[PDB]
């Protein structure tokens, strides 16, 4: 009924700062895992 | 549905013979209340011209009808009746301005306030002064010394620029102004006048313990020989209120247009916005949005547009403009608030949520930010603290996982160490500022990872420890950051290698 | 001569009311010249009259001075304002007068401010595309060539920095002229403006200049903030319907002209309207937008940029100005402190040539796929903070780490911002980002890393940052 | 497995509960902060327009 | 009838430059509507040709549909699909299946007329389709009477035997036009600073266009007014006026235009008052197992993440 | 009234709906120089709308019912047209959307709607 | 008993049952309806306190029951209105708070040298939905001794009368109460506030 399309990211309260950070920590553990891979395939 | 002017007592004059009496120069105060006075006459008064009542009281004629004239008393209208002599000055609402100002507390006519006698000015400059074009302004280039460490390796202001200072009450406001005047204290004392920056506090709405408090300190501190102090109190009338930031940049834009920097500083911007819509809600005018005029924007920004900086051939001076804006709770989506910030060239925001805490000042670096950049900063602080901006958005997001319970990312813990031990070291203490000699080391230190091996506790004993080691041991490397102002070579090797000795005792 | 001479009866602010003879009254919209204690004049243009041979006048500079009963002489005729080729390269201001220190501008004639807009049959409709250089302007909501272009922003979000970045490469390679007509600016704004163009060669002082430069910012009254964009619109109009050429009408801000009216209508006897604007909102933005179109005579691309108050698009001077552009970049606040330079909505953004028509059915697929990803995204954001990334699964987990790298693509860093991002400015163009998308779309740039994508250019330079990282 | 995901149930049905109770309470204010808008900014247009 | 072909404006002068208009009659702007005796129900069916629109909420000749939405998200993308597919049957020699379109542009600019002018004369829809050009670079009189005179223009077709349908695109800009001249009058205001007839204003201009009956020639009009939203908010001052008054309301929302739905049209916030009364008997057996599924997976789509 | 007060007979009055009363009686108000009270409202809410539903009461020869379609504005029961009309509202028949096509005829909630003569 | 705001039918019934109870012999009742002027419904407050008055400065003891409050403050917004004011929160006057102000500080007790006489009030304040925090609400409440918060969540569930334990309080309502029952209510007061929070919880 109501729009709620990305109203948790879009108030910025305790659920809006959760969000991103939990997403920042995911793709950090994620980036150094494809980095570490990538250097050893190229020798 | 009948009209003013002529009416029953002006309406048996004109049948007779009403002349005798000039009433061009002079006019007669047919009502008078709330600070207005309606005068009936002063044909030959011009529009925002120094009125002179028969009682001594001071008065400002802003609206000219056509057959009365209302004028805005600058004091108390206990004084004055219905009947009463007005006359005319001559001239516009002027004040004093000069290098002979420096050392008073001046009022917003020019009187003085603190008794010391008459005041020595060399000229008469009007309030109410256009600004600077874009032909006789140049880029701003010089530095501006704060004095926080927190503020000069962020959003560092110049000499020019137009810095706002939003925040709540008892957050930091007026602590923020109050620092960068007596940091000046270093330049100001010798003798290069194209260093050095005269301070202009312009008190508006505070209290009378409050201004008499702020110039006593200043005065212990070898401070207030160089500032001019606008006393405005809350006490006094709305005219002369309102009035307190038109004759305050008068004063500054004398050393401006001859070869010096000035600092004014506008507290508060909440304050002047309330003693304008006074005046004009008695004066028979229509309101605008939350009761206010209709020109409450162009108020605001016509006397911070006058401060800035100056090209090389209008003098090569310059005017900084400190306006602190009173929110309400942390709201910056007001009326008076979201005018004042796109006018500004950046703007400081001061929570309340990390002041009371012990992080003083609360300065955040995800919304305060500086539209001058780093051309506004010096290149010694800019060297060492190249990553400052960069590092303080990297460690909020880390700062946020400890409280979910993960415990792992082993490279994530190095930035996380590091970002906690740079945010207490960037924080100062109240009248404790710093030169650009004692902010590059300490910068240095806490960005290259030789302080993520010292405890947390032990983040305040260690600038003191760093700063007194350097000044009679290697004082060769602290004279060549300030006097250069940059690190070459040479200077980058030498930095790094007194500060890994120095951690092990 | 008979000049129609006028004694001032009253003075309220910029409200000037002049009395002048029975029959000898001028018009609406008229210059009224005043001879002052300088070398200048005191400009005042008539909004209504009164009665009794009175009419109440708007100022445009300082009322300071008047007294009750000066001469107002008039001029007969509207605010005159220099066109030509005269204009180009000098700083002019809102009565037509040099403000550059340049000596007077030598103009064969002079055109008023005040103006009709075009007739329905005279307009000529176009779905022409213009390239802009940034990787979300051209696959999201592409610039059309002619037509209205605003930048909706709020304070503090980049909309001064889009229009400085677009005119470094479009305006300096274009054949037509430009019209930076700033209305409500900084002082700071105007004096980084002109010496900017100089050293690039938009403005040459000695040579030959194809920018117009009309001051006028928050500085002086209310009368010069409203009557800034009918002064620097009437020189952009001569030079598309008399010589024929592709102007370039830039206005910074744009909002700023509904607000500067907005001032003086309590003091002229108007009722205030929503959130204190004025009654006449809807007329007043209607015949200033619909004078800078494209006719049969030549075109003209209006760039113009509208500041949201306190970031809010439901207000009475946002809403209005949407019905009457073609493409609308709409910037979000909360973009922008995460780290995309410039915080360019990929959602909020919607333009007319974002067709399979115009763009080609290639370049369609690629703007309706990057659009869903995106969409998609904020709704699966919402559960993991809840749930967590647990009730993901092969399909969800793919799509999360596609919608960040995607986003950190479009931003690229500007020539204008070198000074605070610190990295050089790239420049891609429109065939390059087109295929970049639609390759990290299908999956063959998958095992890259999410900052191989931030800050760079197109497919070229995410390869480059990459292999670099890892060493 | 069966203890936790029985106590999972628990946990969400309090949840949906809880949030159940703060969505309407902030009903109440948000019709009441409707209400008085409408009512200070009509305020604000009459009170120019008398003057 | 001779209207039909060329743009007129608010005053009927036409500007599409084609010489004079035959007009066969004079209309007041002010016309009363009809009454309770003079309508009958709403039987005939509107083709609008969308398979979301023909199948949920169903419009018939003599209804009120109105258009909400939010800005750019599907407003006047209804209306213009609706009046472009009464090719097959205006074309023909039917004169009760044809249906005379009345697009209405009111506070619009000038390049966004020219451009909806030209899209219907390519396809051969602008020679039986009424176009009132209303700009905002008028004054306010001419635009807040462009309601006034589009339907009584319109009103020629129904009391003769013939259909129309008029399209106010849209009502959001009519109503700052009436607000305009009523504050420069010295009139006191109300609510959002608009008169005290603002709610009379709208419903007497939409309860003109109903379905008549056999005994008054056995026409209809249809009137599709947008009502554009600000924030999504229908119940805002101006958005609660207009659907109170119609008989119907599309909504359109800014997520589903993303997402892959073309146009977005939600199922459980927009209805139709007259049901399946106003349909074709072929599509509304379809029709009736259609909605008990699509009500069915809304409620339920929670769970298509697990 | 005429049937009750003459006749004797318990008439009902029907007002569909009860909330198109409270609107139309601001408009005439606001346009002819009263100023507005809260909601953009008439500031006579209370008089207006007590001088209409005091008349259909009890007397001794006939009464008369009052069966009007109350209407909450934007699902706002503290509103000023809401809150005006429920203090002289008696009995109340909520119509939920619960039943209808569950098997009910009609659509009568037992625990919704409440009445003040259930005691 | 002053009716202020109330419709004409309940006035009449609430007249006949306190009749057959052997209790409307020695009661005031002051009928002011919503049919009326705006004039009759906001001086019920001030006709009524004088007439109870009479009673306190001779030798005897008077309850005032103004229901209700909030029916008594929407009567004189609407002549204030019609008359050219300024309106401020809630569309109300600047003298509103000095309307309930004035009529509630005469209903004191006297001292001996008076006649001995107290005057009971009893204001009965319709809340919008719980909202204790509104204009019309924080007027009585600062002006008054105590109040008798009626909270519409226990009354549906057949807890009559609702008083909230942790809401209602009395400020000179201990030494003006009987010593039996208080002796036999130890920490009756504290021990209901917090057996209702310990009972959400669990
Ligand atoms: N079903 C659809 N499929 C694809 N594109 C659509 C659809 N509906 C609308 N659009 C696109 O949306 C754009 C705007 O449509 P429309 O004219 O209905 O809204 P608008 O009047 O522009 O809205 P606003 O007045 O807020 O600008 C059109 O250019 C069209 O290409
Ligand atoms: N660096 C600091 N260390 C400790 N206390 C500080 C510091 N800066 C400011 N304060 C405190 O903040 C208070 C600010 O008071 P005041 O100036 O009245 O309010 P505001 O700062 O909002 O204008 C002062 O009383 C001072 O004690
Ligand atoms: N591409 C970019 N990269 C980094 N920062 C940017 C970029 N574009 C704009 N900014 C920042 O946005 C700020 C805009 O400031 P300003 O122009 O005063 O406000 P506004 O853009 O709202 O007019 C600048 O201080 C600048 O640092
Ligand atoms: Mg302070
Ligand atoms: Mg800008
Ligand atoms: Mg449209």
């Amino acid at each position: 009924v109501r729009s709620s399309a990305g109203a948790v990211r879009d108030a910025g309260g305790a659920f809006g700062k959760r969000e991103q950070a939990e997403e920042e920590r995911y793709f950090r553990a994620r980036a150094k895992e494809q980095l570490a891979a990538l250097k050893k395939h190229h020798e | 549905k009948a009209a003013p002017t002529e009416v029953s007592s002006i309406l048996e004059s004109k049948i007779r013979v009403s002349d005798e009496a000039n009433l061009d120069e002079t006019g007669r105060v047919l009502s008078v209340g709330d600070g207005i006075a309606r005068v009936f006459g002063l044909n030959n008064c011009q529009a925002e011209e120094l009125v002179e009542f028969a009682s001594g009281v001071k008065g400002m004629a802003l609206n000219l009808e056509p057959g009365q004239v209302g004028i805005v008393l600058f004091g108390s209208d206990r004084e004055v009746k219905e009947g009463e002599i007005v006359k005319r000055t001559g001239k516009i609402v002027d004040v004093p301005i000069g290098p002979g100002m420096l050392g008073r507390v001046v009022d917003a006519l020019g009187n003085p306030i603190d008794g010391k006698g008459p005041i020595e000015a060399t000229g008469y400059a009007i309030a109410q002064l256009k600004a600077p074009g874009i032909l006789p302004r140049r880029s701003v280039f010089e530095p501006m010394q704060t004095g926080l460490k927190a503020v000069d390796a962020l959003v560092p202001i110049g000499r020019g620029q137009r810095e706002l200072i939003i925040g709540d009450r008892q957050t930091g406001k007026t602590a923020v102004a109050l620092d960068t005047i007596l940091n000046q204290k270093r330049w100001n004392d010798g003798n290069d006048e194209s260093k050095k920056l005269y301070c202009v506090y312009v008190a508006v709405g505070q209290k009378r313990s409050t201004v008499a408090q702020l110039v006593q300190t200043l005065e212990q501190n070898d401070a207030m020989k160089y500032s001019i102090v606008v006393a405005a109190t809350a006490s006094e009338a709305a005219p002369l209120q309102y009035l307190a930031p038109f004759t305050a940049c008068a004063i500054a834009e004398w050393f401006r247009d001859n070869g010096k920097h000035a600092l004014i500083v506008y507290d508060d911007l909440s304050k002047q916005a309330v003693a304008y819509r006074q005046l004009s809600l008695l004066l028979r005018r229509p309101p605008g949005r939350e009761a206010y005029p209709g020109d409450v924007f162009y108020l605001h920004s016509r006397l911070l547009e006058r401060a800035a900086k100056m090209s090389d051939a209008n003098g090569g001076g310059s005017l900084t403009a400190l306006p602190v804006i009173e929110t309400q709770g942390g709201d910056v989506s007001a009326y008076i608030p979201t005018n004042v910030i796109s006018i500004t060239d950046g703007q400081i925001f001061l929570e309340a949520e990390l002041f009371y805490k012990g992080i003083r000042p609360a300065i955040n670096v995800g919304l305060s930010v500086s539209r001058v950049g780093s051309a506004a900063q010096v290149k010694a602080m800019k060297q060492v603290a190249g990553s400052l901006k960069l590092f303080l958005a990297q460690y909020r997001e880390v700062a946020a996982f400890a409280q979910f319970g993960s415990d792992l990312d082993a490279s994530t813990k190095q930035t996380l160490s590091r970002g906690e031990r740079l945010t207490q070291l960037l924080k100062q203490k109240q009248y404790s500022p710093q030169a650009s000699e004692e902010q590059v080391p300490v910068i240095y230190a806490g960005v290259n990872g030789f302080l993520d091996n010292i405890p947390i506790e032990r983040i305040p004993e260690f600038e003191e420890q760093f700063i007194a080691y350097l000044k009679a041991n290697e004082g060769d490397i602290l004279e060549a950051i300030r006097t250069k102002g940059e690190l070459s070579s040479e200077l980058l090797d030498k930095l790094k290698s007194a500060t890994e000795t120095f951690v092990a005792t | 001569a008979g000049p129609a001479s006028g004694k001032i009866r009253a003075v309220i602010g910029a409200v000037v009311d002049v009395q002048f003879e029975q029959g000898e009254l001028p018009a609406i919209l008229n210059a009224l010249t005043i001879d002052q204690g300088n070398n200048q004049k005191l400009v005042l243009e008539v909004a209504q009259h009164l009665g009794e041979n009175a009419v109440r006048a708007i100022a445009m500079d300082g009322t300071e001075g008047l007294v009750r009963g000066q001469t107002v002489v008039d001029t007969g005729a509207p605010i005159s304002v220099p066109v030509g080729r005269g204009t180009l390269g000098r700083i002019i201001n809102v009565v037509g007068e040099p403000i550059d220190e340049r000596g007077p501008i030598e103009c064969k004639q002079r055109n008023p401010i005040h103006a009709d807009p075009p007739s329905f049959v005279e307009q000529s409709t176009e779905a022409e595309v213009l390239e802009t250089g940034i990787k979300v302007v051209d696959l999201l909501a592409p610039y059309a060539r002619g037509g209205k272009i605003g930048l909706f922003g709020g304070a503090g979000v980049g909309k001064t920095v889009f229009i400085q970045e677009l005119i470094n490469n479009i305006a300096k390679a274009h054949g037509g002229f430009s019209v930076f007509t700033g209305v409500g600016e900084r002082t700071r704004e105007g004096n980084d403006l002109y010496r900017e163009m100089k050293e690039t060669g938009v403005i040459n002082l000695e040579g030959e200049s194809k920018v117009a430069l009309v001051f006028g910012q928050m500085n002086e009254p209310p009368g010069a903030r409203a009557r800034v964009a009918l002064t620097g619109l009437t020189i952009a109009e001569y030079f598309r319907d008399e010589e024929g050429q592709d102007v370039l009408l830039f206005v910074d801000n744009i909002f700023r002209f509904t607000q500067a009216g907005s001032e003086v209508s309590a003091l002229l006897g108007r009722i205030p309207s929503a959130v204190g604007y004025q009654p006449t909102l809807a007329t007043d933005m209607g015949l200033l937008q619909e004078r800078i179109t494209t006719t049969r005579k030549g075109s003209v691309t209006s760039v113009q940029a509208v500041y949201v108050p306190a970031d809010d698009l439901t207000d009475p001077a946002p809403a209005t100005t949407f019905a009457h552009l073609d493409a609308t970049t709409v910037l979000s606040r909360g973009i922008s402190e995460l780290g995309i330079y410039p915080a360019v909505d990929p959602l909020d953004s919607k333009s007319r040539l974002l067709d399979v028509s115009v763009v080609g059915q290639e370049h369609y697929d690629v703007a309706t796929g990057v659009q869903q990803t995106l969409q998609a995204y904020k709704s699966l954001q919402d559960i993991i903070a809840i749930l967590g990334m647990d009730e993901l699964s092969e399909q969800d987990k793919l799509t999360v780490e596609r919608a960040r790298k995607i986003q950190r693509f479009l931003s690229q860093p500007f020539a204008v911002a070198e000074v605070f991002t610190g990295i050089e400015g790239k420049l891609v163009r429109l065939k390059d980002t087109i295929a970049s998308f639609k390759a990290v779309l299908e999956g063959k740039y998958d095992h890259l890393p999410e900052n191989a994508f931030y800050m760079v250019g197109g497919i070229e330079d995410v390869v480059a940052k990459a292999e670099k990282i890892a060493a | 497995y069966a203890s936790e995901i029985s106590a999972r149930r628990n946990a969400m049905d309090n949840a949906s509960k809880n949030a159940g109770e703060m969505i309407n309470k902030y009903s109440i204010l948000y019709n009441r902060t409707r209400q008085a808008v409408i009512t200070n900014e009509l305020v604000d247009i009459i009170t120019g327009a008398s003057s």
